[PDB]
């Protein structure tokens, strides 16, 4: 068979790249780490260096907390048995207070108290690093595009852990940490609202996450397709229009009767993934607080058989 | 030092501005702890 | 105390202040929110009791 | 036809995963032995081929 | 009817079938062969969809419901009105499938690129085949495959699920879940980086893929590099579609119980299945 | 608000689903829009506009402030090949095949196509050349892998049309870009590493047969390679996919050709 | 105290104090949090039964 | 236990001591956390039970 | 030494303004302490 | 014996890191199963033995 | 020698060092000795 | 040597490495007797 | 010999005989008869 | 007999043989510890009556 450019079938190292200098701090970027064969056979084999920020530390600090307070809880609800930490280490559960509490931050340590401890530290490790996104952005002159994305991202899990309690006046509509619990959780979520199926908004995030996978499929496949003409270096083909994102726009235009850009695809890739979280977030924050019952919400406006 | 290129003189002012601003909002603070505590006191 | 000032040759201006507003009004939203979370301290459902709007 | 190092690597790799999975499964009181025994001997054999 | 630059790769050849008697274009479209067969397909599926929709008795498109022969049928024909009707339109619509892939692969061919694309497609084809072919085949009835209703089908995943407990425990299902979801995130950051490049701060130079490197070395450390993205994205998406596909053809097929049934074994193993405490103890 | 409803069924939910659709029809036009920055407006099969140009109009054209003092440029804007087209219309009607008037590989049409881009070499983020051979590269060297130094060249025709001298590579990358190979004459040409099969013992280039390898084009430099040459090297390697056919010796191809 | 002062010598002041302040009010709030969490030491609620805030 | 010293001929200081800083901040936490998980050493709960904090 | 490239005396100075911070700080929490104690001790 | 001439293999530094990351790990895991078993947790012992249940 | 840094400030770093480990265990007995008499664990 | 320290210098390095190992086995030697005697395991 | 690859074909020849010597040997203990352990224990009374 | 080290790197089968014996062993270990009998110990336990 010929090279599908899947796997490079040759690695050079030369020098570790340190990366630009627009407006970047030095003194707070590391070193760089070693050099793994193993990611260059897919793609850059260098590690580091990394930006270790104002930011980057208090966000590194929480997230370090955060992990650990589910880790402590973790362990106390192993009875600090190593052997029950590793049987059960998806089945453990750091849940909200429960529904008598409300909002309120009186529930006991160990029936809720912790859970907003460790709420507290996910908060803030969470909006550091998006600060984070957002100034490594701004030092190297870039554009905010990942600031934006990422802030859809975080309103679907400020809607499903801080937004939708708020309004429903009980953290204990709040998702538990831990594995099986917060899949627990998100289908118990959609037995007590009514089949959230029948959410349009859960509808659209999903028809929104489906168009990812295809897009990101579609937009792979062109480029690892078009990378014989240099394709996958698209800067270069927004700035100076190559036979390589021609002959992308030609088979998409053959193909279904239209196309993108190399910039334009982008916009494509950018909004079609914001759009998931987007509606996501609209969709959990309308359940329980305006329909209680999707399945009879869709029954009376057409969307199901009955009624 | 010298980090952000200022001098002791314009670190000064820039200082005592900013305590300046830091009394008024500590002073605004306090008087509506006051105001609370009389209102409803939590100790 | 007489020293502080010396913070200012240290800390950029900017992100200061910046980081001082972001800090000053999460905490102030903070404790707004935990004093209307708990059943007392709710001003407007004490108001609510003692006017007797319920 | 046309196997290459990699390839035949490869295959062999899962031979010996699919082998030793099952004779380690009878040998132990559960699968899940054999099964990471025959997965962890493929991957060293197929890492560096 | 064309770009600015299309008049140079419209050129005879890289038909499969045919040769040069559908080598043309319809407006934008290439037609070929397979591009004739598709359409053909397409149209009969919707006009069958159309049909279905009168027998139903229903105009409102989110009611429109083209079940499949019930159980009694088994993998035998059904009638039309109740059945085979939804047989017709899945011959059409993997018809109209697959004849979609050749055509991209006519394309491919004209244009002189790799055939990823089309390569690509397969596996959601694949994918369709599983809940509408292998599996229904495989537990020997058409009616354990979905409805073709836009809110019908998702019945048909609600009712699927739930035979098996809360589906979330299916492992398949798991790993396909985590390949959607770290698909979508590393689509928003590509198209994002790639944007932020593309059109950076007001009057700023437009920036290069050292730019972007940068920026995702000094945010988590590592840059895959837009080749090494593009891999990552084209093999995220094949991944989730391959083990939603493997997913669904275990269940129902070699296991029946509750999926966290499933999950027990790694509690029962021999050497912490008897030690008290923590959860299942 | 459960169950408040300002008119009919029309609830907070519903004015949110409406209000999404407003918003998705927007959206995709905004796309749309941003998407016809390239290749517009649209021309007739000989030159001339079209009468039809699209539901969807031209954006209001943008700049981009290329880097390294290239320049800027404005889309969308006036842009044409820029090169003479080797291809006769084969029907008076449109929407069908432009037949080439003489060699496709040598006129650069059809998918031997090339754009004429900057005649300049592209650049990295510090502005020296991204693209630049291993010798010249400081420090470069093949980490893993067969190494494809001094392995014969085979093309379709299984035919060995010389061997590998020396590789590419793109310098922030750190990936092998081009192959440099050494023909039977003693020039060089380059082969794009995604167009070259490195087995253990040759490296298979099965889009171009090895009389074909001649034909490459050069670069100007031995050292550095521009956009343009760039384009041409790889749409000539992979326009030999279709128009080296007939010297390629597949098996499966000869059984078809056997019946066809 | 002897010669701590050449932790100076050592370390960024600026990245020092930026993680000595994040430091000191991660922990300050947890310590508050932990607090609240028992139902002695809540002050809110241990206000509430002292003037009976609650019927 | 002279030639200690030179182990910061090996070690790079700056990393070492962000490295135990963490380390000796996790400690703490955790030995702290496991002290009020127990029905004893919780000295909240003890000062509770031993002044009647119940309410 | 060298790490940081402050001096013995810029080290030294600002050691002296760091513990006096310190010192405010500890003195402001053992007030805070001994309020808490006298108003509830968890001894 | 001659023993020392292990470090002209092993790198010093990802020894040390790896034995003291190896060494707190083990300790930590020995005082967890000592912890576990309701012999050795020696904070149930003290309070079985001064009566603090 | 890795770090660089000549013996005579590696011999000041770890006097510094020491002297802060052992004001930082010379606390920690404190206090253990003020837990144990308050409650002893053994 | 994959490190090119000297014979002295692994020496010396080896001799502090193994006087560290030798303070934290007695350590932890007075530790284990300490607990024998608390509460022997054997 | 002349066609394959003579490393190829050793390492698929071994690994092909031990499978093959291992699965012989499982099938013979699983099976109550030819179970050497099995009747060893039963003729000595070990159970 | 020596010239099938001609043909394959010494190092490759020595690491190779050295994985297949040591599975070797566990699996035959295993073997001996997973039937009631030559358990040896479960035969030590039972013999010295250690559940009592
Ligand atoms: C509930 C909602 C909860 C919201 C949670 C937060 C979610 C945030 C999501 C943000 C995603 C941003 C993605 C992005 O990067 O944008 C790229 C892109 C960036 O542009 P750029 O050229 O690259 O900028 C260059 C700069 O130099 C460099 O650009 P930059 O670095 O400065 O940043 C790019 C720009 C991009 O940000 C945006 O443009 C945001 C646009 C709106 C996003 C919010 C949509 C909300 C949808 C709700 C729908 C209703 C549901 C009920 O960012 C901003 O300007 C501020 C964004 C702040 C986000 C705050 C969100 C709140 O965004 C755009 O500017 C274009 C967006 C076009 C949107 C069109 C929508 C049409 C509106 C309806 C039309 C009605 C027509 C009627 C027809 C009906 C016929 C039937
Ligand atoms: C029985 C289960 C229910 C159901 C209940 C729910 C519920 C409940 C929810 C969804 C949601 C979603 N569901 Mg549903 N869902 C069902 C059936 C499906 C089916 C299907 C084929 O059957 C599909 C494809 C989907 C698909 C989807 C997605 C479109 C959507 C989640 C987007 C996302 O990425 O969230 C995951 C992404 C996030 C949560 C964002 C996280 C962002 C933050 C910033 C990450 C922080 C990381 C943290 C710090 C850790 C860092 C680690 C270190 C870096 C190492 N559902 C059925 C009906 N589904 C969500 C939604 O939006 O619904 C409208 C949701 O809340
Ligand atoms: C457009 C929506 C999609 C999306 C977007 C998105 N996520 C993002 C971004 C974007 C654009 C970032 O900029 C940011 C990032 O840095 O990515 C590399 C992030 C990110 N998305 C993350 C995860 C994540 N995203 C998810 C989802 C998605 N993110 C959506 C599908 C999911 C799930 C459940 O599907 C997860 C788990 C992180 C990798 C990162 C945010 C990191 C963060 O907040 O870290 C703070 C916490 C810690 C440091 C804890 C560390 C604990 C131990 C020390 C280890
Ligand atoms: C494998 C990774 C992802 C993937 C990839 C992918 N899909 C692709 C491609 C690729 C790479 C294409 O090249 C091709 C394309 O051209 O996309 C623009 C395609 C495509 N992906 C499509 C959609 C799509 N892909 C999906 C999924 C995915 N596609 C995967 C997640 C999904 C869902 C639900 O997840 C959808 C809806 C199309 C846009 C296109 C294929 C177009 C096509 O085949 O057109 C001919 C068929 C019709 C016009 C349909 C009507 C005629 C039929 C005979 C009737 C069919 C009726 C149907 C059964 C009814 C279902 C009703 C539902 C409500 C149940
Ligand atoms: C990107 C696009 C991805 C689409 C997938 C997402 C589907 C979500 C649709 C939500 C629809 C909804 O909420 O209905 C209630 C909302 C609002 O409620 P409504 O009551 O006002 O409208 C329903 C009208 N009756 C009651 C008569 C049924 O309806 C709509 O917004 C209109 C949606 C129409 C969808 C038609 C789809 C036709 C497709 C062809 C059918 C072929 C079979
Ligand atoms: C029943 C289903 C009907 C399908 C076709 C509907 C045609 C409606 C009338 C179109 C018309 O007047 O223009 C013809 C035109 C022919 O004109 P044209 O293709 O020459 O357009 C030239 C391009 N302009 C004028 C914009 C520069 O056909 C269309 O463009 C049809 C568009 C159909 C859109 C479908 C709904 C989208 C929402
Ligand atoms: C954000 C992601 C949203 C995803 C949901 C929208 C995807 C469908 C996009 C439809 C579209 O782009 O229409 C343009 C195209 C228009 O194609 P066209 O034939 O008219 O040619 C391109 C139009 N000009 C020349 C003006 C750019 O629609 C279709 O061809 C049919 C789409 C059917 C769906
Ligand atoms: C969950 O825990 C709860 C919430 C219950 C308990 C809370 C616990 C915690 C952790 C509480 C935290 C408290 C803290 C740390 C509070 C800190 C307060 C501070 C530091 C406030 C400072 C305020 C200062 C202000 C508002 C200053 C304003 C200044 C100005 C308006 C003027 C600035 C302008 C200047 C300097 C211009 C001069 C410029 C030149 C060039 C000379
Ligand atoms: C789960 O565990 C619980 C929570 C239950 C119990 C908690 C346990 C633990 C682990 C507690 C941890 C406690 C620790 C480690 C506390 C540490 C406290 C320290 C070290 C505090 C230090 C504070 C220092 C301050 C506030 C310094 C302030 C300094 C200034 C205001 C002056 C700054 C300005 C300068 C230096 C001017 C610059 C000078 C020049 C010359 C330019
Ligand atoms: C399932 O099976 C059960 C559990 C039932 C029973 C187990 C059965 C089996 C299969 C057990 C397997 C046992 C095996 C294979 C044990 C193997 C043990 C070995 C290979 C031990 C070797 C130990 C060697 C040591 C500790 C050597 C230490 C060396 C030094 C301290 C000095 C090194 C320094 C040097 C050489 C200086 C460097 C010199 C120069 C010139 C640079
Ligand atoms: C064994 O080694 C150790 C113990 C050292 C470390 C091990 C750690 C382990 C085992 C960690 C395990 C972590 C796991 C399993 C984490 C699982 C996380 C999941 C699945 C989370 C899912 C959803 C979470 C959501 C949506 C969270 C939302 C939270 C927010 C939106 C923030 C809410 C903020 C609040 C409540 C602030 C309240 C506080 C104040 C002061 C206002
Ligand atoms: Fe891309």
């Amino acid at each position: 068979a010929e090279y599908q450019n899947i796997f490079s079938q040759v690695q050079v190292r030369g020098p570790a790249d340190l990366g630009m200098t627009e407006d970047v701090n030095l003194a707070n970027r590391s070193g760089v780490g070693p050099f793994s064969t193993l990611l260059g056979w897919f793609g850059n084999a260098q590690l580091g260096p990394i930006y270790l920020g104002s930011l980057g530390v208090l966000s590194l600090f929480s997230g370090l907390m955060w992990f650990f307070t589910i880790g402590i809880w973790f362990w106390y609800q192993a009875g600090w048995n190593p052997a029950v930490f590793l049987r059960d280490l998806f089945f453990f559960s750091l849940e909200p207070p429960a529904p008598e509490y409300g909002l309120s931050f009186a529930a006991p340590l160990k029936e809720g108290g912790l859970w907003l401890i460790a709420s507290f530290f996910m908060f803030v490790a969470v909006w550091s690093w998006w600060g984070r996104t957002y100034l490594r952005a701004q030092a190297l002159g870039m554009g905010k595009h990942t600031a934006w994305a990422f802030l859809s991202a975080i309103w679907l899990w400020m809607v499903l852990g801080f937004i939708r309690p708020i309004l429903m006046g009980s953290w204990s509509e709040a998702v538990p940490y831990g594995i099986f619990s917060h899949l627990d959780w998100t289908n118990n979520f959609s037995l007590v609202h009514g089949n959230l199926f029948y959410n349009p908004f859960h509808g659209l995030s999903i028809a929104f996450l489906y168009g990812s996978a295809l897009l990101f499929a579609m937009h792979g496949a062109t480029i690892l397709a078009v990378s014989r003409f240099g394709g996958e270096r698209e800067l270069e083909q927004i700035a100076d229009r190559g036979t390589a994102a021609e002959r992308a726009a030609l088979f998409w235009r053959w193909t279904m009767g239209f196309n993108a850009t190399m910039e334009g695809i982008h916009r494509w890739a950018i909004w079609m993934a914001v759009l998931v979280t987007l509606t996501g977030g609209i969709g959990i924050l309308l359940s329980g607080t305006v329909v209680d019952n999707w399945y009879v919400w869709g029954q009376n406006h057409g969307m199901a058989p009955l009624n | 030092l010298g980090y952000t290129g200022l001098t002791d003189e314009q670190a000064q002012e820039l200082h005592s501005v900013y305590m300046s601003g830091l009394w008024l909002f500590s002073a605004v603070a306090i008087v509506a702890h006051l105001a609370v505590y009389i209102w409803r006191p939590w100790f | 105390m007489s020293k502080f000032y010396k913070i200012w040759m240290i800390f950029d201006p900017r992100r200061v202040f910046v980081a001082q507003g972001v800090f000053l009004f999460l905490l102030a939203v903070m404790i707004h929110l935990i004093l209307l979370s708990t059943p007392s301290y709710n001003w407007l459902e004490i108001s609510a009791a003692k006017y007797n709007r319920v | 036809p046309e196997v290459s190092e990699f390839a035949f690597r490869l295959m062999m790799a899962a031979v010996i995963f699919v082998g030793v999975g099952i004779m380690f499964a009878f040998a132990g009181g559960h699968w899940f032995v054999g099964l990471v025994v025959g997965g962890l001997v493929a991957a060293f054999f197929a890492a560096t081929p | 009817a064309l770009l600015s630059f299309e008049r140079k790769y419209r050129v005879p050849g890289g038909t499969l079938v045919g040769g040069n008697l559908f080598d043309f274009w319809v407006g934008p479209f290439y037609v070929g062969f397979f591009g004739v067969a598709t359409f053909f397909f397409a149209a009969l599926g919707i006009i069958l969809i159309a049909w279905s929709a009168v027998l139903q008795g229903t105009w409102n498109p989110q009611l429109i419901s083209v079940y499949p022969p019930a159980l009694e049928y088994g993998l035998g024909g059904a009638p039309l009105a109740k059945g085979g009707l939804w047989q017709i339109i899945t011959i059409c619509a993997t018809g109209a499938f697959v004849s979609w892939a050749l055509r991209e692969v006519e394309i491919c061919r004209k244009l002189g690129i790799g055939y990823h694309i089309p390569f690509a497609f397969a596996f959601a084809i694949l994918a369709y085949l599983t809940l509408v072919l292998f599996r229904p085949v495989m537990m020997g009835a058409w009616g354990y495959a979905f409805p073709y209703g836009i809110w019908t089908h998702l019945d048909w995943v609600s009712n699927t699920g739930y035979t098996y407990g809360n589906f979330h425990y299916n492992p398949a299902h798991m790993i396909a879940i985590s390949f959607f979801f770290t698909n979508a995130l590393a689509l928003a950051l590509h198209g994002a980086l790639v944007l932020s490049a593309a059109n950076p701060e007001k009057g700023k130079e437009m920036r290069t893929p050292d730019h972007e490197d940068t920026f995702f070395r000094d945010l988590v450390g590592y840059s895959i590099g837009t080749l090494g993205i593009h891999r990552l994205g084209l093999l995220l998406s094949l991944s989730a579609v391959f083990f939603s596909a493997l997913c669904m053809i275990i269940t129902g097929t070699i296991w029946f119980d509750q999926w966290v049934d499933w999950w027990q074994w790694w509690v029962k193993l021999p050497w912490w299945a008897n030690i008290p405490g923590g959860i299942n103890g | 608000m459960v169950g408040v409803t300002a008119f009919g069924n029309f609830d907070l939910a519903s004015l949110a689903i409406y209000s999404f659709w407003i918003f998705l029809a927007g959206l995709i036009y905004y796309l749309q829009t941003e998407n016809m920055r390239e290749g517009y407006p649209l021309e007739n099969e000989d030159g001339t506009p079209a009468a039809n140009q699209g539901p969807f109009p031209l954006p209001k054209p943008k700049t981009f402030i290329l880097p390294h003092g290239r320049g800027t440029l404005t889309v969308p804007g006036p842009e044409s090949e820029d090169r003479p087209i080797a291809l006769a219309r084969t029907a008076v009607s449109e929407g069908f095949p432009h037949a080439p008037t003489g060699d496709p590989m040598k006129d650069g049409v059809g998918p031997a196509s090339w754009v004429a881009r900057r005649d300049l070499p592209e650049l990295d983020g510090h502005g020296h050349n991204k693209i630049k051979p291993m010798k010249a590269a400081a420090g470069f060297h093949v980490s893993a892998g067969k190494n494809p130094i001094g392995l014969p060249v085979r093309g379709c025709d299984l035919e060995i049309a010389g061997k590998v001298v020396d590789i590419w590579v793109d310098i922030p990358e750190q990936m092998a870009r081009f192959l440099e190979v050494e023909l039977k004459d003693g020039s060089t040409r380059l082969l794009p590493m995604q167009m070259v099969k490195v087995q253990s013992n040759r490296v298979h280039v099965n889009a171009l047969s090895s009389d074909l390898f001649a034909g490459i084009p050069t670069i100007k430099s031995p050292t550095e390679v521009t956009l343009l040459e760039e384009d041409k090297i790889c749409g000539y390697v992979a326009g030999g996919l279709m128009y080296a056919a007939p010297k390629r010796k597949s098996v499966v191809a000869a059984m078809l050709a056997e019946y066809a």
